């Protein structure tokens, strides 16, 4: 899915 | 003792404690300067902004800094009213026609229009061009922001004004790790369009929503996630067909028509 990001997970940076 | 509490993330006790230290040294520009920084991760803008005057009159060398910030942190009051779909943003470059629905898409979701304005959004979506390019070494076919509001739009500020560049109209983007605590907040870059301008500028480093909504990780830019309204809160993020990539750890971004 062009321009989608497919995990909305919380991330840790 | 306040850079101590701030590497713990304790934003509210290393408030206090700088505030004192400030009370107690109230001349030292250097410890207001920091107070302004760790005010604006904190999102107290008009103190923040306080700070930065008081700091132009105990030295006149900081005067540069204090307009770009002070003007900064007033983008920061326009960026909440674009997102609440009551203000257009200045577009940078080349029209682009597919902004127009992601910007209606703000106003349609203020009014309780959801699905209408997610119609928008994938109209806007399929319009944007996909243009292959590379983030250092590593080649992409699509960027965008994870931020589905904006998609393969940059949020930038230049000239101390708030500003959507379409991706579409970039050629490269050039950005340092953060250094200065303010630069969790806004991160410096230098620009290149498509069509041959350059510029400095501030990237808005978090989500909209962070200040109000996010916890202090969140605030300074240690974790990136979504709230149950489905918007995002913490570091800005991007997204490939290949992976994603933090602000904080992009340095070179290319793109190749």
């Amino acid at each position: 899915q062009k321009f989608i990001a497919r995990n909305r997970a919380p991330r840790v940076q | 003792i306040a850079e101590e509490l701030l590497r713990a993330g304790r934003l509210d006790d290393a408030l206090k404690a700088l505030q004192e230290q400030v009370r107690s040294q109230p001349s030292n520009a250097t410890l207001r300067i920091f107070l302004f920084q760790l005010l604006a991760v904190m999102g107290q803008w008009a103190r923040a902004q306080n700070q930065l005057k008081v700091v132009g009159e105990l030295d006149a060398s900081a005067l540069p800094m204090v307009q770009t910030y002070s003007t900064a942190i007033d983008c920061e009051a326009l960026r909440r009213e674009v997102f609440a779909g009551r203000l257009t943003p200045v577009i940078l470059g080349q029209p682009a026609e597919w902004i127009a629905p992601l910007l209606q898409a703000l106003s349609l979701d203020a009014e309780g229009h959801g699905e209408a304005a997610q119609a928008l959004r994938e109209q806007a979506f399929d319009a944007a061009p996909a243009v292959p390019g590379r983030i250092g070494e590593a080649p992409f076919a699509w960027l965008a922001d994870a931020d589905t509001r904006l998609g393969p739009v940059l949020e930038v500020i230049v000239n101390g004004r708030y500003a959507w560049l379409p991706m579409s109209n970039l050629r490269s983007l050039k950005v340092e790790a953060p250094s200065d605590l303010r630069d969790l907040v806004w991160l410096p870059a230098e620009l290149t369009l498509a069509n041959g301008g350059a510029t400095v500028a501030l990237l808005p480093a978090r989500y909209a929503e962070t200040v109000e909504h996010g916890d202090d990780a969140a605030r300074l830019g240690r974790k990136t996630e979504w709230l149950d309204s489905g918007l995002p809160v913490g570091q800005r993020l991007f997204v490939t067909d290949a992976g994603e990539t933090a602000l904080f750890d992009l340095r070179e971004l290319d793109f190749e028509p």
